[PDB]
């Protein structure tokens, strides 16, 4: 439902929706979509269903292909310091397709 | 050989034997070397002269 | 902490640490390997989707977090076993005495006990020793 | 080019396993 949706809000309005009493089923993390970004910084991006987490965010962004790599700790641009920064100790991973 | 925890040993005893194959009688095997080696190890060969 | 070997003006990414291997990694054993870690279906010799690398950066970039600066963390493995020894502390050299009841701390191992020349057969890689039952019967001299 | 023909170990393969001294 959340990466099914229609209108994606862009970098304005990040748009979250707080992941809580879930499963973290991340099978259709893999097949949907060819992808286009997929980095992991701080979990595995394999090792990661063994993990059990309190809550987690997901923003839904709609940027362009320069953008897509801009989102990254540590960076700089006009959509990495005055839309939306990542945060330097981000542990997470990013989907771009 | 083994390399348990690195440390590979070679234990070793020579003897002119009856000569005939891989023998019978029961023979100790003395240490020779032990070194430390602490690396990763597979697979044997062997060179020939 | 180590901030003035491993942070420098601007970032300093040099360091690296790995967090995607095939398995889980036995004790002291290395896996320095630069393979490109496909989970995936597809071969991925190369880089791209679902085929990334298998260590990252770690990141040392000056100070961003007290739990986060540069530790320069060293281990120091010993083995403490009947094997003949190679480092030690201070030495006192008190001349061996025998057929006399001493404290002895020969090459570490430290007790009470009387010494004497023995006709036992100690191989020249041998050199703590034992009788029956698991105890250290006879010591060959280190040096004479 | 070698042969690969198989036998039995029979007994044999025991080496000393520590540095410490035995009898009877
Ligand atoms: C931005 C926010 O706080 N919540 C948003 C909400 O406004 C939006 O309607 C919904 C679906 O688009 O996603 C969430
Ligand atoms: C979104 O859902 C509809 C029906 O629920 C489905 O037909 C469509 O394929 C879905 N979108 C994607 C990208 O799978
Ligand atoms: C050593 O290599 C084998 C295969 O080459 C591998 O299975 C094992 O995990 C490695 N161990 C270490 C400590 O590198
Ligand atoms: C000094 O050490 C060497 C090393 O074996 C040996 O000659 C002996 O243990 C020592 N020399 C003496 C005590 O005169």
């Amino acid at each position: 439902e959340v990466f099914n949706a229609t209108r994606f809000a862009s970098v304005y309005a990040w748009n979250r929706t707080r992941i809580s009493n879930c499963v973290a089923d991340y099978s259709v993390l893999y097949n949907f979509a060819p992808f286009f970004a997929f980095k992991c910084y701080g979990v595995s991006p394999t090792k990661l269903n063994d993990l059990c987490f309190t809550n987690v965010y997901a923003d839904s962004f709609v940027i362009k292909g320069n953008e897509v790599s801009q989102i990254a700790p540590g960076q700089t641009g006009n959509i990495a310091d005055y839309n939306y920064k990542l945060p330097d100790d981000f542990t997470g991973c990013v989907i771009a397709w | 050989f083994k390399n348990i925890d690195g440390y590979f040993k070679i234990y070793s005893k020579h003897t002119p034997i009856i000569g005939r194959d891989f023998p019978q009688g029961f023979s100790a095997l003395e240490p020779l070397v032990d070194l430390p080696i602490g690396i990763n190890i597979t697979r044997f060969q062997t060179l020939l002269a | 902490n180590s901030n003035k070997l491993d942070s420098k003006h601007s970032g300093n990414y040099d360091y690296w640490y790995r967090l995607f291997r095939k398995s889980k990694l036995k004790p002291f054993e290395r896996d320095i390997s630069t393979e490109i870690y496909q989970a995936g279906n597809k071969p991925c010799k190369g880089k791209g989707p679902n085929c990334y690398f298998p260590l990252q950066s770690y990141g040392f970039r000056p100070t961003y977090g007290v739990g986060h600066q540069p530790y320069r963390v060293v281990v120091l493995s010993f083995e403490l076993l009947h094997a003949p020894a190679t480092v030690c502390g201070p030495k006192k050299s008190t001349n061996l005495v025998k057929n006399k009841c001493v404290n002895f701390n020969f090459n570490g191992l430290t007790g009470t006990g009387v010494l004497t020349k023995s006709n036992k057969k100690f191989l020249p890689f041998q050199q703590f020793g034992r009788d029956i039952v698991d105890t250290t019967d006879a010591v060959r001299d280190p040096q004479t | 080019t070698t042969t690969q023909s198989y036998t039995n170990s029979f007994t044999r393969g025991v080496y000393y396993p520590d540095k410490v001294f035995r009898s009877s």
